[PDB]
């Protein structure tokens, strides 16, 4: 069937478009994740529990 | 007040 | 008591909602839920017409009993992703056509229709969500089977068959081979019917099977059985 | 659309008995609470009675207990006010008010057209609107102040104060329902603010359609009280 | 035969992509995070136990105000809860009782549900007649609808078991964009904070990154060995976590186009139904089939706590937008709020 | 005497085993997985009755040990009253369970409307109330009774010299606590058996032998246990009312064992209603 050729062309086009993507090193991504987690550590009520006065759930 | 000997779940006497 | 007027009114509204939820719960708990299956299109439409997109539901009442039936046909997706939604059904209705032991699915030129039905039955009856769910087995088109058995033997579908090429023995052999696939004999029962009867007898069989299943469930819950 | 047509009024001799009917058409009558508010010709809003959804909770004002009975007919979508031992102080125009109650609800959001009744021959929260008439030119901001004799800031954080507008020869409508929240269908020009026992309603960019009498109401605890009313002129 | 030529070209491009991914990994996340303080032990206590459902609860969604809930059960009813007071705001009856997803509009005006009925139903919460109606019934899917999320009051995105994700326009009731490329049933959706991208999770053990206004797949993420059941972005929009049936959670990076960390334990042999990050992105909450939830360390890959208390399978999770509470729904017809 | 040593031990071990069985049963039902079915409510009420009855048991073990009763009069009235209130509610709860099983089996359609948790709670409150009401003569006329040697007996001090009071009370309790409940139980279980057989034949199901055999064994065990535990007490009491018996140590041990039988049936009750039920065993295995 001729539909297989169209499907293969679609797949190779998608793979070609996904192959040319700018990539940053994993160390930079890890540093960014650590920076975000450290910059908002005090604003997380689960990791840092809030006192019983400010807890909406008693 | 009857002089009973064997009644409900107890041995009375006389 | 530490509540505003609007808070008390909201509590009253929530209580009314709770009462309506309960009333719906006891109204829906006395409904028989049946799950109708079948390979391809064997007798599903015929039986639905007899007792008349995605999921299709049909409602009917028989002797002060509301029957809730579900057709999962045309749900061409992965079965193990939504089969647990029907974990609490009362019984499963299975339809098998007797006039397909000489047929081919036309998608696989070698596979038999009867063997495909047997494989699907094995998959459903031994599913882990249906450990204690009874199966009502419907065997359709017995007249077609009777008028086709004299020209084609059953040995083509079951090469190990060594009986007389007559209607009754072959039907009994097919029923026994379907009932022997049950690997949970200690916890479920299979009810079998030959349903090529134009009269209103199949719904009577369904009623009897559901009554028996309800009795067994009540006995197990109480502890007698 | 939503409608509440009242009937049953007229001229009645003292000591008699009448029944007022409030027919509901256009909404779910079972899920809505109902009030009765009367307005004597002295331009004052006075609460009368209240019946909740399911007829579970019934409230009356202190001046109508033992004389007025309130009931509803859910299948017929009708509200009744059975009146007994009528006096000359019951001469008023009675309104049928729709109310719902949940989180984020807007009670007192609809008022009926009302019926006219004529008779021939405390721990309550008190609010006062010190201004009775404020002459004003269109295009300028207007401030209306209503103060309370008890703090409305409940411990849950909500402030239960409401605002109403009554155009000449019409039915009252809702503007602000908890001190800050605009009603549905009103312009953004109306803004409310306040805290404790001081409340202000600001009318920025005033137009000729906003002329009327403004009322402040509490819903902290029954009976629900109103204010004397500030009238904007010109 | 051009079939062999194009297959070889696709395989070669896959090798090039794999080589680019491998040459981009110089240090692991476990090799960078090992020199920070541990998270400690997280003791979360149940504060609320929402009651009223009489069947298995399949999905829930928090409100934007972090106060209201919506829950869907096989009873065929949607209940809106006031979590602070355990009150019931609405009880919405459904035409089809086989609901398997729900969503709450960011503006608090609409509630969506869908399931085996092939139809996504939009419900109007705030009406002048006092009840809850159906605004639009969005038809067009050919398989069970597994997830639905709101972009705004007018746009919704849905995933279905027909290997297709769709973007709808509620006002006209039509499908604006069709997302194709999944070879299996799409199970989970999660929307980006900027509401420009979203990821899908299917039964082919893959996750794809989509563009909402372009209808184009950007990147494909693999590494799982079983069916992906849950997915959720990291709060900043540059990473996400995936749950699967192989008793393992992952962590992927959108910028490095690679897998960051693997969450797995020897005593865990049950599948994962729901995942959710905390507000800070440090805790990864995961709901398992062993009737309890495990709180993970998103940077150290160490278990921090266990949230037990459910008598059956945990189906749906949820963290409030302010990070105060976590809500767990189970097959035992109960919701629990934890702090 | 050796009888006190060999019989107080029997009373105490019966009390201990009844208490342990009932407290384990109530622990398994209480807020573990149960409180979802009507049968669980009934089993819980029966467990309350059996437990209270077993706490009431050991008081008269000292009376049979040493002849007199050193606990005073108020404790005498309390232990009699608790006893009546426990015994009769146990019998009546057995009857109510039999009726519920009948309604659930022979009439699965019509009786399913009336089988609701609210109805179950109302029936349990009503049965506790009727047990409290039926025990009024003991509540009123019980007490102590002294003799020449300076001993007592925690018995019923009936008014008047006429022995018709003993006859009336024994016939009343015999009828209302043996004949009606046993007849109701037997009729319900026989009808259940007939319904099971008829429904099995009607469809043509297999495994008919197993289900009928198991149901018949259940019925036989329950009724036989009830009869064997409850009947000798009534023969001996009726004989004592009718004839005139002379006290002998053999008759002493006979009376003590005949009395202990009643408590034995109360203890055997959890084993037959929860520890052998196929639905309770899954929760028991979850526990252990």
């Amino acid at each position: 069937n001729t539909a297989s050729i169209a499907q293969a062309r679609k797949l190779v086009e998608q793979l070609k478009m996904e192959a040319n993507i700018d990539r940053i090193k994993v160390s930079k991504a890890a540093a960014d994740l650590m920076a975000y987690c450290e910059a908002h550590a005090k604003e997380d009520p689960l990791l840092t529990p809030v006192p019983a006065s400010e807890n909406p759930f008693r | 007040a009857g002089c009973k000997n064997f009644f409900w779940k107890t041995f009375t006497s006389c | 008591c530490t509540l505003s007027a609007e808070d008390k009114a909201a509590v009253e509204r929530s209580k009314m909602i709770d009462r309506n939820l309960r009333e719906d719960g006891e109204k829906a708990a006395r409904e028989v839920k049946l799950l109708l299956l079948g390979a391809g299109e064997s007798g599903k439409n015929t039986i639905v017409k007899q007792m008349k997109t995605g999921i299709v539901e049909t409602h009917f009442t028989f002797k002060d009993l509301h029957f809730k039936m579900f057709d999962v046909g045309a749900q061409r997706s992965e079965r193990k992703k939504w089969i647990h939604c029907f974990e609490g059904v009362t019984a499963i209705i299975f339809c098998v056509a007797l006039s397909d032991y000489d047929l081919v699915l036309a998608e696989d030129e070698e596979m038999n229709r009867m063997h495909a039905s047997m494989k699907l039955f094995d998959s459903i009856c031994n599913n882990k969500w249906f450990t204690d769910t009874s199966i009502i087995l419907f065997l359709n088109k017995k007249d077609l089977f009777e008028e086709k058995i004299k020209k084609s033997p059953l040995t083509i579908c079951y090469p190990e068959y060594a009986g007389s090429n007559t209607y009754e023995e072959a039907a009994a052999y097919i029923q026994c081979q379907f009932e022997d696939l049950n690997k949970r004999k200690d916890t479920k029962e299979i009810y079998t019917h030959f349903t090529c009867s134009t009269d209103t007898k199949n719904v009577q069989f369904v009623f009897d099977a559901v009554t028996d299943v309800i009795i067994k469930n009540n006995l197990k819950d109480c502890g007698l059985f | 659309d939503v409608q509440l047509v009242e009937s049953g009024g007229g001229l009645v001799q003292p000591g008699g008995s009448r029944k007022l009917s409030c027919s509901a058409s256009g909404f779910a009558f079972s899920s809505f609470g109902m009030h009765w508010v009367r307005q004597a010709p002295e331009k004052g809003l006075e609460w009368v009675a209240y019946i909740s959804s399911g007829s579970g909770t019934i409230y009356y004002a202190d001046t109508v207990k033992g004389r007025f009975t309130i009931s509803r007919d859910d299948p017929k979508n009708t509200l009744f006010l059975q009146m007994t031992s009528l006096r000359s102080e019951d001469t008023a125009m009675y309104y049928c008010v729709r109310s719902i109650y949940y989180y984020g609800s807007s009670p007192f959001d609809f008022w009926g057209q009302g019926t006219t009744l004529t008779v021939s021959s405390g721990s309550d929260i008190v609010m006062t609107q010190a201004t009775s008439s404020v002459p004003v030119t269109p295009g300028e901001s207007v401030s209306i102040s209503c103060r309370s004799s008890k703090s409305l800031l409940h411990s849950n954080g909500n402030t239960y104060l409401y605002w109403f507008l009554q155009r000449p020869g019409q039915s009252p409508q809702l503007l602000i329902y908890r001190m800050s929240n605009l009603a549905s269908g009103v312009p953004d020009r109306f803004s409310g603010s306040g805290s404790g026992t001081a409340f202000t309603l600001t009318i920025s960019r005033l137009e000729a359609e906003d002329v009327g009498v403004y009322y402040c109401m509490q819903h902290l605890e029954y009976p629900l009280t109103f204010g004397a009313g500030t009238k904007l002129e010109l | 035969s051009e079939l062999d030529q194009l297959r070889q070209e696709a395989e070669q491009l896959k090798n090039q992509i794999r080589d680019a991914r491998k040459a981009c990994a110089d240090a692991t996340l476990s090799q960078i995070t090992n020199n920070i303080d541990p998270v400690g032990r997280i003791q979360m206590r149940t504060r609320r136990t929402l009651r009223g459902h009489l069947a298995k609860i399949y999905a829930m969604h928090w409100g934007t105000d972090s106060r209201l809930l919506v829950s869907a059960s096989q009873d065929g009813k949607l209940i809106i809860w006031d979590s602070y007071t355990t009150n019931k705001v609405h009880a919405i009856p459904l035409r089809s009782s086989w609901v398997m997803t729900c969503a709450y509009a960011p503006s608090g005006n609409y509630v969506a549900c869908g399931g085996l009925d092939n139809i996504c139903s939009i419900y109007n919460l705030k009406t002048r007649e006092g009840n809850v109606r159906v605004s639009r019934e969005l038809a067009g899917h050919t398989g069970y609808l597994s997830c639905c999320r709101f972009l705004d009051d007018n746009q919704i995105v849905t995933s279905s078991g027909d290997t297709t994700c769709a973007l709808w326009d509620i006002e006209t009731g039509q499908q604006t964009t069709t997302f194709t490329g999944h070879t299996g049933d799409v199970m989970s959706l999660s929307l980006a904070p900027d509401t420009r991208l979203f990821v899908s999770g299917a039964c082919d053990a893959s996750a794809k990154l989509w563009d909402v206004r372009e209808g184009m797949c950007r990147q494909t993420f693999t590494g799982h060995e079983s069916d992906i059941n849950a997915i959720c972005f990291f709060p900043n929009g540059n990473a996400f976590a995936t749950g699967s049936d192989d008793a393992t959670c992952r962590l992927f990076d959108l910028r490095a186009d690679q897998e960051l960390m693997t969450y797995s334990h020897d005593n865990i042999i049950c599948g994962i139904t729901s995942v959710s990050f905390s507000k800070s992105g440090r805790l990864l909450l995961a709901g398992y089939d062993d009737f309890n939830c495990n709180v993970w360390d998103a940077l150290k890959a160490d278990r921090a706590g266990v949230l037990a208390g459910h008598d059956n399978r945990v189906s749906c999770l949820g963290v409030t937008d302010d990070g105060m509470a976590v809500a767990t729904g189970s097959w035992d017809s109960f919701l629990k709020i934890w702090n | 005497l050796t009888s006190n040593a060999v019989l107080t031990f029997i009373y105490f071990v019966v009390c201990i085993i009844g208490l342990c069985g009932n407290t384990l049963v109530i622990y398994v039902i209480l807020r573990y997985a149960k409180m979802k079915t009507i049968t669980n409510i009934y089993i819980l009420n029966l467990a309350i009755a059996d437990e209270l009855f077993m706490l009431g048991l050991p008081f008269l073990a000292m009376q049979v040990a040493l002849v007199h009763w050193p606990f005073g009069k108020a404790i005498c009235r309390v232990v009699m009253t608790v006893d009546g209130i426990n015994q009769f509610t146990s019998i009546f709860c057995l009857t109510v369970m039999s009726i519920d099983r009948y309604l659930a089996v022979v009439h699965p359609i019509k009786s399913a409307k009336w089988r609701r948790p609210r109805t179950a709670k109302m029936i349990t409150m009503a049965v506790w109330g009727v047990s409290l009401l039926v025990i009024l003569p003991i509540m009123i006329y019980a007490g102590l009774r002294s003799n020449q040697w300076g001993r007592s007996s925690c018995t019923i001090n009936w008014p008047g010299e006429s022995g018709a009071w003993y006859t009336g009370f024994i016939i009343y309790t015999f009828i209302l606590g043996f004949l009606v409940p046993l007849t109701i139980i037997c009729l319900c279980y026989l009808f259940i058996i007939i319904k099971v057989k008829s429904s099995g034949i009607r469809v043509g199901s297999s495994k008919r032998k197993k289900s009928e055999k198991k149901v018949t064994r259940m019925v036989s065990i329950v009724v036989a246990v009830f009869i064997f535990c409850w009947l000798p007490f009534y023969i001996f009491n009726v004989s004592s009312v009718s004839m005139a018996i002379s006290p002998t140590p053999a008759l002493k041990g006979m009376f003590d064992f005949v009395v202990v039988l009643t408590y034995a049936n109360s203890c055997a009750n959890p084993i037959l209603y929860a520890f052998l039920s196929d639905n309770f065993k899954k929760s028991f295995q979850n526990v252990l």
